[PDB]
């Protein structure tokens, strides 16, 4: 006998069918799309501008940053006041 | 190898001649014969013999030992404490001697991880590597190394030999990318910014004596000389050193990699790096 | 002229190379056309027959799924009502006609559902097993190094006759470098032969080597085999799965 | 045996076959879409993060709507 | 006008990040022993009946071991050749230190020699002199 | 006991049929193939136990987790009851506490 | 149209004039006569070993097995290898032709 051809992983970018109900949800997110570009680069067909945050998304990131991540000067000033209160 | 000559004499190895290594398999005992049958090892009839004895820690109705002891905050906040993998100078010298860490280029957590010198677990609350004084007496290498924490004795050994040490802060998201850059690149996202230390750690990383990456450079010469006088060595003028450009190299407080700015996309497949041109994004990343 | 092959990786200085006769399948008498070096760390490893036992048993037992099942008392039809009263009957007490003691009842401890036997041997252990198996075939004169699998004719009888002439075994395992480029003549000959089996280099395994009496390796396959197996020692542990990019790994 | 599709997708499948398929596209959009009504009987979380008072750590919070019974009347 | 510009110049820093899968060969040093203490196997090769090979990390394969929480042992592992000759030398070398013959196990299948008690440092120094 | 009065038909086994002859091939797909595929990916079986092993309680929970939403009513009711029985056995019954 | 040659037995008996044959081959392989200490010539050269070993196998009819090539370090080992006989008869086959006592009877059903 001759053995069957060796099993191989499917090559190239893979875009699942959106309409098909069976197709798993996780494969249709933008997160999945970006992963195709990372592995296969240009041949993925992803428009690179999509990889970066969109202007509405950019505002959300900046809004989140201000609330929870203060600037160095504010951090220093608050620490200074606490020492004075302790002193 | 005379053992291979023995194989020549013996019959063919095959599926019919196979044998496990001696004593590799214990015998499984079934309750069928008189020895292990009958009561089957469970004893006389009772709660234990019927399989319904009380749970572990139950003491027959008196207040159990694990409940009578007062509650005390030994492990309070344990999951939120930061852990630092300790790297000793003895281990650092061993890695440098065997070629696993390249002293010509600057040393960061990525190089230590790539050479397997240190094992980092961000999921288990690691915030990086601390320099440990052990092995200081026998450390004889000139190195540029970036660590998250350092001790006075460890810093003394690095500086005495002519090297540079700085303490830098990486956040949990940044630490994972730094430890394993390539898996991050395959995701296809742009490189994120590095968050500044929490308010608790701001004093540490803004202090010259700790060689903080946010500390004032103007105060470094005084701090460096003070160690020299305290520990009885002569401070070496590293500017004259030929490798001064490498030794002086330091990352920007918001940069994860030496030559990659925040917001770039690493296209490993095509050997390219893509940079955003939108002004609003550039303000976001440049900040 | 002689076909003299040398190992492409560096042999340890304290160990001398192992060697074999290069052969050709073009003619019946072409039993020696070259002399090939073999890395001692692959073809002259310690004769570790327990590790051969480990790997071959792993290969058989990690795929295994048993589809044997029996119904418990809860899954057999009926059985809800208590058959007769506890007291004033003269009978043994029962609560269901489907208990294990009854004919037609459930099975107390029978096979349960589809069951898997999956486990993985360490990667170094499985690689070590292949090196031991290759050494065993060589030292027992069951391994034949060949330059190429080209054959003069496609008749399967010719291949069987050649095996008898050269004192090969009843069953022969033939290895070629890659499935795509394997010669047409050998493909036709092996297709109809039960005991002559043709596999590519990536298909080599300990179990098939034990099942077949003699092993035939092409010269390119030997270099392929040496490279992969010797890589296993002198390697780091994985930072992440090796399918991902590495500095020096294909 | 097993059903080819999960049970939660059964309603979508029916809308995709038979006389249901012939319904206008805009009408099916109303049927297909599932949107949560405005909160009535519970206070929504103003933010997506709050500080857990005990350990003093930022914790994600979600809005879980109260189940409400709407009589046929 | 796309929002992205492509540059190949900075890929050098990306290449620097790739980790190796192969343990690097130790660099040549002007003076041995190295400050850590490591020294490579000597050349010419030792002419003894037994050869002790180095580990994949280029260290002498001697390991302290303990079982049962009280049984201290030391293991010489990657021995090629006559493992019985090594046992003879080990017994003579360790006998004066003990004042009695050491208890040892020879595993001829695995190629390792096991000794009762902790003698890793003495055996590590001992095997360096022989040049393994 | 009663015994057969005749010999059953002899069992004929072809040891060199294609399945027996080629058993094991590609079990080293990873180490010999640059690790593109793990050998477990060659295992054929129920979706919830390909390349996985566990005790019966674990298998019952895993099947429900994988294909619980596509199961028949009789089967799902029986599977759920099996979980509760095994849960009570492993967590409350036995010799060793 | 390809005819397999008749199968040849694996039985080898050392030739009486083994020294004459071997030195002649060595002289041809070297091509410069026989130098004293010929027996100790090292076979590390790949080309020489193939010519010497392959030539002997063709004429003598006995070939060095793959297991034993690494052992043929020097010409002495090649000389030693060819002088040891190989017998195709099984240990049982010898018993049949071993002048059995009159009360011992052996029958071969194979
Ligand atoms: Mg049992
Ligand atoms: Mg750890
Ligand atoms: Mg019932
Ligand atoms: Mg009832
Ligand atoms: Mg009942
Ligand atoms: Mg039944």
């Amino acid at each position: 006998y001759r053995a069957p051809p060796p099993p191989r992983r499917r090559p190239g970018p893979h875009s699942p069918d959106p309409e098909n109900l069976l197709t798993p949800r996780w494969q249709l997110t933008p997160r999945y799309v970006a992963k195709q570009f990372g592995r296969h680069g240009a041949i993925s067909g992803v428009p690179p501008a999509s990889l970066w945050p969109t202007p509405e998304q950019l505002r959300e990131l900046e809004a989140e940053e201000q609330e929870w991540y203060p600037s160095l000067a504010t951090m220093q000033e608050s620490l200074r006041l606490q020492q004075q209160a302790l002193e | 190898g005379t053992s291979l000559d023995l194989l020549r004499s013996l019959p063919r190895v095959s599926l019919a001649n196979l044998k496990p290594s001696p004593n590799s398999r214990k015998r499984e005992r079934r309750p069928r014969d008189r020895r292990r049958g009958r009561k089957c090892g469970r004893g006389h009839k009772g709660e234990r013999q019927r399989g319904t004895r009380p749970r572990l820690g139950f003491e027959g109705g008196q207040t159990p030992f694990y409940i009578r002891i007062p509650k005390y905050g030994f492990n309070e906040g344990h999951s939120f404490r930061h852990q630092y993998q300790p790297l000793s100078l003895r281990r650092l010298q061993y890695l440098i001697d065997l070629g696993r860490v390249d002293p010509t280029q600057p040393i960061d957590l990525t190089q230590l991880v790539n050479g397997r010198g240190v094992t980092i677990q961000p999921l288990k609350r690691d915030y990086g590597v601390q320099l440990v004084e052990e092995g200081a007496d026998t450390f004889q290498a000139k190195i540029n190394i970036e660590v998250q924490l350092a001790s006075e004795l460890a810093i003394a050994a690095i500086e005495k030999n002519g090297g540079v040490v700085t303490t830098a802060f990486y956040d949990p998201r940044s630490l994972e990318i730094l430890c394993k850059p390539i898996p991050f690149f395959l995701r296809g996202q742009p490189i994120p910014k590095r968050m500044l230390p929490p308010e608790s750690l701001v004093p540490y990383y803004t202090d010259a004596k700790n060689r903080g990456y946010l500390a004032d450079p103007a105060k470094f010469p005084e701090a460096r000389l003070e160690l020299a006088m305290k520990f009885g060595y002569v401070l070496p003028d590293i500017t004259k050193d030929e490798l001064f450009r490498m030794l002086s190299a330091r990352k920007d407080p918001r940069q994860i990699f030496f030559g990659l700015a925040p917001g770039w996309v690493v296209n490993m497949a095509d050997k390219k790096i893509l940079k955003p041109t939108d002004e609003n994004l550039l303000k976001y990343y440049s900040s | 002229d002689p076909v003299l092959r040398k190992c492409e990786l560096r042999i340890p200085v304290h160990r001398r190379p192992v060697q074999a006769w290069v052969e050709s399948l073009r003619g019946f008498e072409q039993e020696r056309i070259g002399l090939a070096e073999l890395h001692p760390d692959v073809f002259a490893t310690a004769p570790r027959l327990d590790i051969v036992h480990q790997v071959a048993i792993w290969q058989r037992n990690f795929r295994r799924i048993s589809y044997a099942n029996t119904k418990t008392r809860a899954e057999v039809s009926g059985g809800g009502r208590k058959p007769w009263q506890q007291k004033g009957s003269g009978r043994a007490r029962h609560g269901s006609i489907r208990s294990p003691l009854w004919r037609g009842g459930g099975v107390a401890h029978g096979p349960r559902g589809p069951t898997s036997y999956y486990y993985m041997l360490p990667m170094k252990v499985r690689a070590l097993g292949l090196k031991v198996a290759l050494t065993v075939k060589l030292m027992q004169d069951d391994l034949h190094i060949v330059d190429s699998l080209e054959l003069p004719t496609a008749d399967p009888q010719y291949l069987t006759e050649l095996a008898q002439y050269r004192h090969w075994g009843s069953s022969v395992l033939l290895v070629d470098l890659t499935h795509e480029e394997m010669p047409k003549n050998v493909v036709a000959a092996t297709s109809g032969l039960n005991s002559f089996n043709l596999i590519p280099a990536v298909g080599l395994n300990v179990y098939s080597m034990l099942k077949h009496q003699t092993l035939v390796l092409t010269l390119p396959s030997v270099a392929f085999l040496e490279d992969k197996l010797l890589w296993q020692d002198s390697r780091y542990t994985p930072l992440y799965p090796f399918r991902l990019p590495y500095s020096d790994f294909p | 045996p097993l059903h080819r599709y999960p049970v939660h997708l059964w309603q979508k499948l029916r809308l995709r076959q038979g006389i249901c398929a012939r319904l206008p596209a805009h009408f099916l959009r109303s049927l297909e879409e599932e949107r949560t009504p405005t909160p009535v009987h519970y206070k929504p979380h103003g933010t997506k993060f709050k500080i857990n008072p005990k350990n003093g750590q930022r914790e994600r919070v979600e809005d879980v709507p109260i189940p409400v019974h709407y009589p046929p009347e | 006008n796309p929002g992205f510009v492509e540059s190949v110049d900075e890929y050098q820093f990306v290449e620097r990040l790739l980790p190796p899968t192969k343990i690097p060969e130790p660099p040549k040093h002007k003076h041995y022993p190295t400050p850590s203490g490591w020294q490579p196997p000597r050349d010419p090769l030792p002419s003894l009946p037994y050869f002790v090979r180095r580990s994949r990390m280029h260290n002498i394969p001697v390991y302290k071991e303990i079982t049962h929480g009280n049984r201290q042992m030391t293991l010489i592992r990657k021995v090629e050749g006559d493992i019985w000759a090594l046992q003879k030398d080990v017994e003579e070398f360790l006998s004066p230190l003990l004042g009695k013959t050491p208890i040892t196990q020879v595993n001829e299948v695995t190629g390792t020699l096991r000794i009762k008690g902790y003698f890793d440092e003495q055996l590590k120094a001992w095997l360096l002199e022989k040049g393994f | 006991a009663f015994v057969r009065l005749t010999l059953p038909p002899p069992k004929v086994v072809d040891r060199w049929n294609e399945k027996r002859a080629l058993f094991g091939v590609y079990d080293n797909i990873g180490i010999l193939g640059n690790f593109e595929k793990h050998p477990k990916e060659l295992i054929k079986g129920p979706v919830w136990l390909r390349g996985w092993r566990g005790n019966e309680l674990q298998r019952c929970v895993r099947k429900k987790k994988f294909v619980g939403n596509r199961m028949f009513i009789e089967d799902l009711h029986n599977l759920n009851k099996r979980i509760s029985y095994l849960y009570k056995h492993f967590n409350r019954h036995g010799k060793y506490r | 149209v390809l005819v397999c040659p008749p199968l040849r037995s694996r039985a080898y008996t050392p030739p009486s004039d083994l020294q004459s044959r071997l030195e002649s081959h060595i002289k041809e392989v070297l091509g410069s006569s026989l130098p004293n200490n010929w027996q100790d010539i090292s076979l590390d050269d790949g080309h020489m070993k193939f010519r010497l070993l392959a030539g002997l196998a063709d004429g003598l009819g006995h070939a060095v097995p793959n297991s034993r090539l690494h052992q043929m370090c020097r010409v002495r080992d090649v000389l030693d290898f060819y002088n040891v006989p190989v017998q195709d008869k099984s240990k049982f086959d010898e018993l049949v032709a071993s002048n059995l006592p009159p009360n011992l009877k052996i029958s071969w059903s194979y």
